[PDB]
Parts: C-alpha cells; sequence; structure tokens
RNA sequence: UGUAAGUUAGCAAGAAAGAGUAGCUCUGGUGAUUAUCGAAUCAGAACUUUAAAGGUUAGGGG
RNA sequence: UAUCUGGUUGAUCCUGCCAGUAUUAUAUGCUGAUGUUAAAGAUUAAGCCAUGCAUGUGUAAGUAUAAAGACCAAGUAGGAUGAAACUGCGGACGGCUCAUUAUAACAGUAAUAGUUUCUUUGGUUACAAGGAUAGCUUUGUGAAUGAUAAAGAUAAUACUUGAGACAAUUCAUUCAAGUGAGUUAGGAUGCCACGACAAUUGUAGACAAGUAACCAAUGAGAAUUUCUGAUCUAUCAAUCAGUUGGUAGUAUCGAGGACUACCAAGAUUAUAACGGAUAACGAGGAAUUGGGGUUCGACAUCGGAGAGGGAGCUUUACAGAUGGCUACCACUUCUAAGGAAGGCAGCAGGCGCGUAAAUUACCCACUUUCGAAUUGAAGAGGUAGUGACGACACAUAUUGGAGGGCAAGUCUGGUGCCAGCAGCCGCGGUAAUUCCAGCUCCAAUAGUGUAUAUUAAAGUUGCUGUGAUUAAAACGCUCGUAGUUGAAUUAAUUACUUUGAAUAAAAUAAGGUGUUUAAAGCAAAACAUUAUGUUAAUGAAUAUUCAAGCAUGGGACAAUGC
RNA sequence: AAAUGGAUUUAAAUCUCCUUAUUUAGAGGAAGGAGAAGUCGUAACAAGGUUUCCGUAGGUGAACCUGCGGAAGGAUCAU
C-alpha cells in the first residue's frame, strides 16, 4: 500500500506489527504489576529473613553471599546481593533493608544464578559507608 | 512546568565522554584564555551554535525575503556591536565561519590582559574578581563579561575602591 | 462554576492591557456597563499605568472617590468602570481632556483634546428597532438607548453626540466613500477609506478598505467604525494617524 | 427529583451512557399537576430566576372566544368530551391544551339576543329569519348571507357547545379556549 | 422512518504522520418534508441546520437531485 | 421475565429463580353484510376491601 | 555533531540481539565557600484526623430615648459619634484535589428566528394610614452546643393597606417594514389575571440618595446545540426496545422521548458498532529530536467534576451548596448516662502508607475580591523559615576510575579459583595489569556515583525507511466482496494550491533594553547636568498553528459529474 | 398556620438469587528450565556406518523403528 488514500492499512499495520516487539510489549501489557517483585518502584524495603549463599556459574568458582527478604508493599520473598566485601556481617537478620536491583544482563546480573537485587541500606546509612 | 518565571540552560555536555582528540583541544583553549573549567568552553560553544543555527536558517531562504532581511540584519547588527564579527564582513555566510576563539577573545579577562592591565591571563581573573577594574562607569567582577566595541576603550582600573 | 465569576486572573486578562506577568496573581475585572470585558479599559488601569497618577489600587480609590474624574459628561466613582472607545475622559483638577482611541499597534491610546472638542463624542449605531407604541429607538456601540431618531439613521451608521445635551448633532452614512477606523481584529486602529463591500448571503460581510498610503486590506463589517465622510474625519486621530509601517520602518526608527 | 437531562438515556447506536457527574438543578423537572374540574384551586410556583408560574390544580370557569362573532365570554365548563392523547383524561375531566370540552352557551346566547334581537336557542331559528331600537332590521340581513354550521346550533339548543382549550392551565393557571367552527367541529364531532 | 431520512456523508481524514488520507463516513438524521415526494434511497440531498426537532433530528432537507437506480426504489 | 454445567447438538428445561392474579366501574384491539348484526379472547386504567390460583383439582428442588 | 564501540569464529564476511553511551526525572550514597531564581504528601491511601485560623460588612443617608454619649458638649422630635439588634448585601467568587469520565468531557468552529437571571450602565411608565418584633427590662431551665422557654413595651427602605394615571402575561381575529430567511420588532379589536414610579433617607455632605415594574446594553457571558478531531484491544461480531421516528400533550428558563398516551418498526455496525483495559480528567503545553517522529501533561492559565459513600431538598438571580440542612451506611468527639455536633480533596500540623515530598510563623504594606464603603475582613495575596528536585553567575575539594568498550599503572605489599571484582567479554588455582590496600594520574568539579523509567542511538517498528531463496519470515492453489490502485483523450461541486479574515494569555522562536555579565524582568534611560521632551516614550509586526470551519485568485493533476 | 393521617415522585440502606473480573488453597497427574563432569543406550553431524528430513499411521525403556507419499537442504547437475 503506497497510495495517497491508503492511510488506514499503513496505520492498522504499524499497530499490529508492533506487538512483536519484545521490549515494547513487555512494557505495555500487564505483567509489570503482577509479575514484578518490585513494581514500578526503583527501590523497595523488606525484612531480611535468611542469610544464604549462592554458588557461581561454571567458568567460575566461589560462593556468593546474599540475603532473603520479605518486602513490605507486596509480601513476596526475594533474594539479593550484599554488595562488595565482608558485608554479610553488617546485616544481622529481620532488619529492614533497601533493595535497588542490579541493572541488566541477559536477564540476571550479579550473583550469577538467579539473583537480580542488591541491598543498599541496612536501616543504617548504607552498606557502603558502614 | 510549575513556575511562572523562565529558566534556560547555557551549556550542553559532549556526547562521547572520552576522546583524546577533544581533550587536547579543550586544554589548548583552557590555557590560552585561563578558564576555570570546561563548562566555560561549553557555554561558548552553545552561544556560537545558537547564532550558527539562526544564520543557517536564513541562508536557506530567498535573498530578498522579508523574514531574512529583518532577522539577518538583526543578527549581523548584534554581532558587529559585540565585536565578534569585524565590520568589513557584512554577509551572513561569515557567521558560519566563526569559531570559539572569536567569542573567547571578547571576554573581559582577555581584553584587560591585551590592554596590559595584568601580567598574565590568570592575573586578570584575580584583578577582575577583586572589584579592581571599572568599565566606563561601572565596576565588574565577572570575567565572562563580553565587552562591546563602544565599551572597549572604556576599560580602566578602579579609583580608590572602598 | 455555580454562578458568575467575580475574579480575573492576571494571565487571562486581555493582552492590550499589558499587565506585568509577575506583578500579581489577579487583574482588575471591569464591572459591567457600557462596554464589553475585552473592548474596555478599567479606570484603575488608566490612572495607575497610563498616567502614573497613582502607584497602587489604594491610591486609585482616593482619586476616584474624591469625585474628581469625569467619564463622558457624567462623573463616576467606580474604580473598575469600563472605559472603552471614543468615550471622553476629563480630569478638571489637572485641566486635561483625553479620548480613549485605538492606535495601529492594537492598543488603547489616550488622544489629548481641547475643551471644545471634549464636548462631543462619536457613537456607532448597532441596531434600529420599533419599540412598543411604534416608537423607534437606536442602540449605539456605547450602549446608549436613544429615543425617536432621524428616520435615516440606519443600523451601521455613525452619529455625533452632544455630551452636554445628549442630542444628535451630525450623522454619517455607511457608504463606500467614507473614512473608517477598525476596532476589531488584526486591523485595530487602521484608518482607510471604504472601496468595496461584498456581502455573503449566509455568514458575514467583508469590507475592502484602502489606506491613505495606497495600502489595502480587508475586514469584517463588525469591525468597521465610520469616522467621517469623504476622507475627512470628525475626530483627531492618534500620532500614527492610523497608518502602519509594515515591518522595517518601525524597526529602524526604534534602533535610531 | 425528576430530571430532564439526556445523560440517563442511550445513544442512537444503542450503547449505554456512563456517568461523570451527579444530578443538577439546571435539568430539574417538576411533578405534573393534572388540572381537574371543580372548585378553583391554584398555587404559586417559584421557578428559575425567581419568576412565578401559576399552577392551576382545579378550575371550573374559563374565557372562550367565538372567532366568527369576534367576542370573548366567561363561561362555566361542564364536561370534557374528547382528549386526543389519553382516554383516561376524558373520565377524570383533566384540563389540558387541546382538550375538547363542553360549556354552557348562556352568555353567548345572551350576547346574541342583545346584539342581534334573535335567539340561537330557538328551534325555529332559521324560520325566525324570514319572519320579522327599531334599526335591528338592518342587522337582520347579515344572516341571509352568512350561515352557522349545524352542529353548533344543536349544542346551543342542547345547552352544551364544543370548545377547545388553547392555553396551558398548569403553567398560566387559566383556561383560555375558543368555540369550534366549520371544519374543526365536523372532525371532532365524528370522533364522538 | 416517517418524515425522516438518514443522510450519509463521505469525506477524507488526513493522517499527518503517513501524509495520506483515509476514507470516513458519518450518518446524519434529517427531516424530510412531504414537499419532496420523489425522494428515494441514493439521491443527492442538500440539508440545512435547524432547531432540534427530535432526539437526533437536527437538520432539514432543502433540495434533492435524483440519481441512478438500483432496482429498489424506496421512496420517502 | 429468567434459565447453568453437561451433551449423541436432538436435549437438559416446567431447569433453577423472581413478579403478577380478587371485586366493581370503564377503555381499547381482533369481523360480517353493505348504518345494522355478531364471537369469545387479549391488553390497559381509576376505585374498594378481610390484598385475591388454592373450596375442589393441582410438580418438592438441587 | 545527520557518530557509534565490546561480545557468536582457528581466522573471515553477514543477520541479529545483549552490553556500553548521552539526555531528561524520581529516589538515594559521598561531599559542599557564596549571591540570584525556584519545585516541594500527585504517584502508595479521593485513607483517618487532635488543635489554631481560613467570611464578613456602617456611610451625611433604611431602624437606634443603650439607663452609651466628663470623650468633642452646650442640647426639648432626635447635638457629632455611636456597641448590641432588626433590615440589606455576601459566603454560588476565591482555595484544594483528579476519584469518576472512551464521542463522554475538552479544543477550534458555528447556532440560539430554541432559553437567560444578579450586578453595573442608558432609558420608559395624603398637612402621610394599620397592626407586632428583636436588641432592652423581668422570670428561667439544661452538664452542655453558634441550646433555649414566659411576660412587658418600641422602630422601619422589615410586614401590609391606600390616592397619586400605564406598563409587561395568556388566548382568539386581523394589517403588515429590518433580516439570507419569519403572520417577525410593531399597530388594531375583545377578553381575562398582574399593576406601579417606597406613605423612603441626608442640615449636611436646591441638590443628592433610595424604590416597583418594563425595554436595551454588560452578554463574542451562562446554558443547550452544529461540524471535525481521541490510547490499546476481534481469546470483544453483532448491539438496541424509550430503543429510532410521527401526532397530541406534560414538565422545564427552553428546544428535545426530557416524560406520558396512541401509532409505525425502526437506529448503529468490518470505514470496527456493542463490549473489555487504562497504574485516563481534556487542552494550551513539557522532555528529547538532522528531517519524520516518540514519550509525557495530577499540578501556573482555560474548560469539567467532587467534598468519606449515595440519595433528597431549603434560601436565593445563580447550588441539587456540603467551612447549608434531612435520612441510611462507615467513622470521630463531649457527656452529669438523660442527651449533643462533626466532616482539613482549605492554610499550618499529626497518624498510616510508601523508595518518595517543608513552619501547628508574621501581615493585609503589593495584586485583587466582598461589604451598608475612600477606613473593615481576606491561611486569596505578600514576607519570612526548611529546601543538592532543578536553572544562572562565581571562590580555592570531593566523587568515581586506572584490562578492553573508555581517558588513565605491564609501580609495590598482602591475598591464592578462597575472599572476591565484574552493566558486557572476562580476571582470580600462590609471580593477579581487573580482588584488598599504599603511592602516582584520568574525567568532571561544588558536584559526582548508583537504581528505575522516557527520548536519541533504532534504517532493531520502517511515511521519509527495513527484511521475506539459503539467517526469522510469500498463504498449497485458484475464485472473490469491502479496501487500495487504475491507458490515451476535450483551447457543478469536492480535493489541491495562493492570499487573508477571525482566533486567550503564559510558553516556543524572535526585536529592543549593560538585571555588574547570565538565567531573568518588561522595564529603564543615551543625553537632554534631568521638571521641559526627544515624549502623547517601550510593549517586539511579537509570527506561530495542525485537524476541521469561512472568503479569495488558478484548474495542471484527481473524484463525484450527468 | 404547627403536630398528625393518606396517595404519588425521587429513592438511600439492607437482604436473597445470578453473572463477571481479580487474587488464592488443594491429595494427585502431565510439563518446562537450571544444576550436580549420576544410571542406560548411540539417535544426529563422514555414505555417522540402515543417506538425512517433511506429512501421516502404528509400535516401543529411551533416543527412535517401520509402512505409504513427497524433498535434496544428496553421497548423482553426466550415457
Amino acid at each position: 500500500a503506497r497510495g495517497l488514500h491508503a492511510a488506514r492499512k499503513m496505520l492498522a499495520q504499524r499497530r499490529a506489527n508492533k506487538w512483536a516487539d519484545k521490549e515494547w510489549k513487555k512494557g505495555k501489557l500487564v505483567t509489570r504489576y503482577k509479575c514484578n517483585p518490585l513494581g514500578t518502584a526503583s527501590h523497595a524495603k523488606g525484612l531480611v529473613q535468611e542469610k544464604l549463599g549462592i554458588e557461581t556459574k561454571q567458568p567460575n568458582s566461589g560462593i556468593r553471599k546474599c540475603v532473603r527478604v520479605r518486602l513490605l508493599k507486596n509480601g513476596k520473598k526475594i533474594t539479593a546481593f550484599v554488595p562488595r566485601d565482608g558485608s554479610l556481617n553488617y546485616v544481622n537478620e529481620n532488619d529492614e533493608v533497601l533493595i535497588s536491583g542490579f541493572g541488566r544482563r541477559g536477564h540476571a546480573v550479579g550473583d550469577i544464578p538467579g539473583v537480580r537485587f542488591k541491598v543498599v541500606c541496612v536501616a543504617g546509612v548504607s552498606l557502603w559507608g558502614l | 512546568g510549575r513556575c511562572l518565571r523562565n529558566h534556560s540552560i547555557t551549556y550542553k555536555t559532549p556526547k562521547v565522554p572520552y576522546e583524546r582528540e577533544r581533550f587536547d583541544a579543550e586544554l589548548k583553549l583552557v590555557g590560552q584564555f585561563g578558564l576555570k573549567n570546561k563548562k566555560e568552553i561549553q557555554r561558548v560553544h552553545y552561544m556560537l551554535g545558537h547564532m550558527r543555527t539562526i544564520a543557517k536558517v536564513m541562508l536557506m531562504k530567498d535573498a530578498k525575503d522579508p523574514k531574512r532581511l529583518l532577522e539577518g540584519a538583526a543578527l549581523l547588527r548584534r554581532l558587529h556591536n559585540l565585536g565578534i564579527l569585524p565590520r568589513d564582513q557584512n554577509k551572513l555566510e561569515f557567521v558560519l565561519a566563526l569559531k570559539e576563539e572569536n567569542l573567547l577573545e571578547r571576554r573581559l579577562q582577555t581584553l584587560v590582559y591585551r590592554k596590559g592591565f595584568a601580567k598574565s591571563i590568570h592575573h586578570a581573573r584575580v584583578l577582575i574578581r577583586g572589584k579592581m577594574i571599572k568599565v566606563g562607569k561601572q565596576v565588574v567582577d565577572v570575567p565572562s563579561f563580553l565587552v562591546r566595541v563602544e565599551s572597549e576603550p572604556l576599560i580602566q582600573l578602579a579609583d580608590n575602591t572602598p | 462554576a455555580r454562578g458568575p465569576r467575580h475574579h480575573l486572573k492576571r494571565l487571562n486578562a486581555p493582552h492590550h492591557w499589558m499587565l506585568s506577568k509577575l506583578g500579581g496573581t489577579f487583574a482588575p475585572k471591569p464591572s459591567h456597563g457600557p462596554h464589553g470585558m475585552k473592548e474596555c479599559l478599567p479606570l484603575i488601569l488608566i490612572l495607575r499605568n497610563r498616567l502614573n497618577y497613582a502607584l497602587n489600587g489604594r491610591e486609585v480609590t482616593m482619586i476616584v472617590k474624591n469625585r474628581t474624574i469625569k467619564i463622558d459628561g457624567k462623573i463616576r466613582t467606580d474604580t473598575r468602570y469600563p472605559v472603552g472607545f471614543m468615550d471622553v475622559l476629563s480630569i478638571p483638577r489637572t485641566k486635561e481632556n483625553f479620548r480613549l482611541m485605538y492606535n495601529t499597534k492594537r492598543r488603547f491610546c489616550l488622544v489629548p483634546l481641547t475643551a471644545e472638542q471634549a464636548k462631543f463624542k462619536l457613537c456607532k449605531i448597532e441596531k434600529r428597532v420599533l419599540g412598543t407604541g411604534a416608537i423607534p429607538y437606536i442602540v449605539t456601540h456605547d450602549g446608549r438607548t436613544i429615543r425617536y431618531p432621524h428616520p435615516e439613521l440606519q443600523a451601521n451608521d455613525t452619529i455625533k453626540l452632544n455630551l452636554e445635551t445628549g442630542k444628535i448633532v451630525d450623522f454619517v452614512k455607511f457608504d463606500i466613500g467614507n473614512t473608517a477606523m477598525m476596532i476589531g481584529g488584526n486591523g485595530m486602529g487602521r484608518v482607510g477609506v471604504i472601496v468595496k463591500r461584498e456581502v455573503h448571503p449566509g455568514s458575514f460581510e467583508i469590507v475592502h478598505i484602502k489606506d491613505a498610503k495606497g495600502n489595502t486590506f480587508t475586514t469584517r463589517l463588525n469591525n468597521v467604525f465610520v469616522i467621517g465622510k469623504g476622507t475627512e474625519t470628525l475626530v483627531n486621530l492618534p500620532l500614527d494617524k492610523g497608518i502602519k509601517k509594515p515591518l522595517l520602518q518601525q524597526v529602524n526608527e526604534t534602533i535610531k | 427529583g425528576i430530571t430532564r437531562d439526556s445523560r440517563h438515556k442511550r445513544r442512537a447506536t444503542g450503547g449505554k451512557k456512563n456517568s461523570m457527574q451527579k444530578k443538577k438543578k439546571n435539568t430539574m423537572g417538576r411533578q405534573p399537576a393534572n388540572t381537574r374540574l371543580g372548585a378553583i384551586r391554584v398555587h404559586d410556583v417559584r421557578c428559575r430566576y425567581g419568576i412565578i408560574k401559576r399552577r392551576a390544580l382545579r378550575l371550573e370557569n374559563g374565557n372562550f372566544s367565538w372567532a366568527s362573532q369576534s367576542i370573548t365570554k366567561g363561561t362555566k365548563i361542564l364536561n370534557v368530551v374528547y382528549n386526543a392523547s389519553d382516554n383516561d383524561f376524558v373520565r377524570t375531566n383533566t384540563l389540558v391544551k387541546g382538550a375538547i370540552i363542553e360549556i354552557d352557551p348562556a352568555p353567548f346566547r345572551l350576547w346574541f339576543l342583545k346584539f342581534y334581537g334573535k335567539d340561537i336557542a330557538s328551534t325555529d331559528y332559521y324560520k325566525s329569519l324570514e319572519s320579522a331600537q327599531k334599526k335591528y332590521a338592518k342587522k337582520l340581513e347579515v344572516l341571509k348571507n352568512m350561515k352557522f354550521d349545524e352542529a353548533l346550533l344543536e349544542g346551543f339548543q342542547s345547552g352544551r357547545v364544543l370548545a377547545c382549550i388553547s392555553s396551558r392551565p398548569g403553567q398560566t393557571g387559566s383556561v383560555e379556549g375558543y368555540i369550534l367552527e366549520g371544519k374543526e367541529l365536523d372532525f371532532y364531532s365524528k370522533k364522538i | 422512518m416517517k418524515r425522516t431520512i438518514i443522510v450519509r456523508r463521505d469525506y477524507f481524514h488526513y493522517v499527518s504522520k503517513y501524509q495520506r488520507y483515509e476514507k470516513r463516513h458519518k450518518n446524519i438524521a434529517v427531516h424530510c418534508s412531504p414537499a419532496f415526494r420523489q425522494l428515494k434511497e441514493g439521491d443527492h440531498v442538500v440539508i440545512g441546520q435547524c432547531r432540534p426537532l427530535s432526539k437526533t433530528v437536527r437538520f432539514n432537507v432543502l433540495k434533492f437531485t435524483s440519481r441512478g437506480t438500483g432496482d429498489k426504489k424506496q421512496f420517502a
């Protein structure tokens, strides 16, 4: 349709050819409100409930140090990095922390298998300057 | 919007943060005119880019267009009085040939250094900032003061400031 | 919006008042009367801004409530009285008489007058209808209702009013050889001579008017206000004489 | 109360109309008053802008105009014989516009006697034309030119003439009507 | 309908982004006086605007021109 | 008025579930013969009361 | 600045995505010399509220023997002034919020020959009568509300009657001139209802002042209505029965199924009706853009709607009012246990909620609104306080990093596939360029990192502008309706195009002007040693501007012609 | 002209059915993904040791095997 009066097909095509866009669709339909532990919010807050440790993928060896959090707004149970170094000894347990996320990757970034969240506060003045 | 006043920007950061080609050119102008940081060069580039855009818009029109004649002459008149464009070049195409050096050489810090009032371009900044320099009738402590052609020979030291 | 609005925000005020956008949050809403909201100048605006006789609304009250300001021949004590078109304005304590008139820049300009020409006014007829009892009357742009008029006084004409008596002195027909000052759209304050009057059956009449410098333009019949007959005015025009310098002459004269 | 807005209706496409506001006074309706026949009873209704509407709850008398003779005479209303909208209005004697009613032609007959010297209620009315202060003979010859419709005469002799209410009793508080004539009387008489 | 017809207007809507027009239509309910007896479906009709005469009828037929037939003469 | 799962698509189904119904005084629709004559049937409206299928006959449902 | 770079391989050329990059705006970590300007409990909870304030008003003018008038002051109808009270006016404006809302509202446009107040402005039409009511006095109740009961007086521009002499309403008939167009403004006849220009006030500031109806303006106002214009969705394809039209009526300020009676079977839909979603109030506008676009707009200004949830009403010119009332639901408070009021989505402030948002301040001096009025009020408005949301100018120090993307160390100590770094590829298994530290220097600099989201990059949504043999992707094939596209040809509309009309500002662009420059503001002067003058000084022409609507010149390319 | 009786109009509130939407518990059943260099085979890539693949039908611990009909993306552009 390349005509001076065909503006209905050229508009009803880039309206039904635009749902096969993976990042546009995923940010239009309703999963960001049911299938997102965070929601719209960049940061959340929850109570640490279990100190954990997650193994690494397999070009790598070691044990990551992370937590388990029940958030206030939703009530879901998540997992989250305890950033850089020797910080699992700053969180204690049942403390209210601040979660931020990681950024992106394929989809999961920091603690290798299935962790997408990073602690930024311990109800203190952040797990950097503590 | 929430406020009834107006607030505008004056500079824009470069697209590519790290280039060695750009870092040396910035340092050449920083040392040559004794500027505080790279914001002052960015302000000059933004100011020049505004005028370049205006001249480029009129240059696409007809030569005798009423819109071009009104806006073209207005841009040239302001540029001549600012001293950026020498009076011999009376055509819009000379605005496009301007560079950041033409504008930087019209700051008060540069002029009072060229007039010999200060030993170095850095001494001029300290002299200006100390309320020590008067332009005609009116003391100035901002080195970014762009002096016009008529106000150029009215720059002199202060007379016993309090 | 349960009823009539009594306030008027500053940014909503008509543009030709030029109320500074940061002076305040409100503008003086002109009380109803002879002239509409957007074709009138409140008495407070005239004194405080155009004449600098007062520096705030408090002082305008002192001047107007002192029984010192006369609109037309009568004397008004309303701070927000709508002063519109050629309606004269006299301050006898200062011995000056003005006339609210349009200029080429789409604005109300105070044209000074002598005491002799401050004794009359030009009114534009708006309609002519037979009242009850077969008594005809005319309604002018001012809003005056005038009893039995001359039978020739039609709808779109102009009359000369004697302010001391209220009698009809002189009338000008709305013909194709008479001067006119536009009061409406883009042509506010422009003065020319009617040269063509093309009428469309359904919607509007558009009039072709030739300026005194040969320039031509068109306007709706609503905006035409006949000033005089045969290029001769019955009132004194403002400084520009209703002639527009197109775009450059105003610029260069302002640079100079 | 009753509302006259169109926000409670459906679109011309059949789709339901949703709600954005509540009821408002601009679209206020009032309970109808069915003006019956009986002792005089009117009420004053404060309408919008303070104006007053005269709500006639019950009426008995009314002013009726005879178009041909150019007179208007007050008269008592007897019965309502035909309502073109609802047959219920006939039984209940509801006075509304366009309601064919019956009134006693006493003042009209009395006016005709004084103005003309003859009586419509006479069964020998047309005979009394042929057979004759004394200048009433000049007027006597108007009828040998102009004639009345028969159904009007029967109403005069029977004491019940047909008239059509031409006012709004629930708005003006009065019954203003006119006596039916040639083409209208035949149409409305065949309905009855 | 009795003393009422439905008038269809075909026009073009300009979509700025694609710089092309699209065909649209709207139906207007208008009042047809019995002065126009030979008015049927498919005829060209000029209408003018009057006061609201019904819930939807707000126009009135002023003139009409007969057009080609389609074996179904549905007169007013 | 309203009516589900299931289904061999025929049914389920009188599904389930809700409302009305009396007396009196009236109004209107359904024809024949060419104004007169005639049929039980349906719909509607005021008023009244002890508020109406229930004397007898007369499915409990999921 | 019309820009790309790292990653599939032993190496190569592609498709393609992931990551990087810059910018906006929200939170947050570290840090912080100044001046100007400035957002600030919207996001989650239109959830709940202690307390304080946010609506009142007096001139010579409606009424004042206050036992008020040592306070100017004297006083025989009440001397200036006058608290409370009756009467009049106002609280229907302003202020807050965005829950509802998908042709609904809103924007442009057009009509009202289909309605119309209030205020203000022009006009038009008996030498003086009758009762009773508050403040006042007196007797009181109740725990108590902005609670209230009896009796005794006393005024009116309060409530009435009444001469002073027409006006507008309904109905019937009739003669008819502006307007594009009217049995039209208007006149005449007959009839009913209504019926006046205070039975009014200043002795001082004859002249004011006040009043009742009826015309016109305010009024391009308000309210209805015309044409065009909205996001996603077909795992929403048929929807509707006052529904579509007619006649008569009813109701209303008025058209109108707005409602009623009778009659007919109509109205919308593939050009997307009817449904569903919105973390949807609409617009001016905002962020980012080479051009085209994409995303946002609770919140300056305009329009709409609401006051915990519905519903019903009172007063009045304007309210379906909630800083008005009544009833039901859910709450909150006082209580003498008998009973009572209240609605912070007003300004401060508190609880809860969340990542996320400030003083229980001062004043009417600016702008302006209300009022019996030059004076009184105003949490409107102004000033101050907190304020690294942001923007501008300006001193001399922090933040992040040093393998590549990406500017910067193959420096030294520990650590030994452990601790750990790492947005991506990856580095670490004892000689780490990447961990943890010390020194050095790289970038920006009073700012700089992180996280989420918008925009560019993305010619990875394509109109400009993509790809379909093998990377993902031509229906198995043909017929076929809507839709789209259609050979050459001729010496009334629409569409297109050129000029305009008319159209709110703020904002964008742009013209002038030395806010010290700058962001700003729309002002200040350049001198006239300046009142004097230029000068009746500036107001950028301030242009926009798309989709519709109106007028104009042209008829090449197109459609309906007929 | 106040309490008060009655009949309409507008109707809150509440109860009973039925529908829609969202969230959520469940013995058991059939799936997908990731990890742990787990047990059984060798299906595919070379003619992968029976050329591979597509549709369909049946069978079998598992890849898969076999029948009918296609394809070369074949290991033949050739008598």
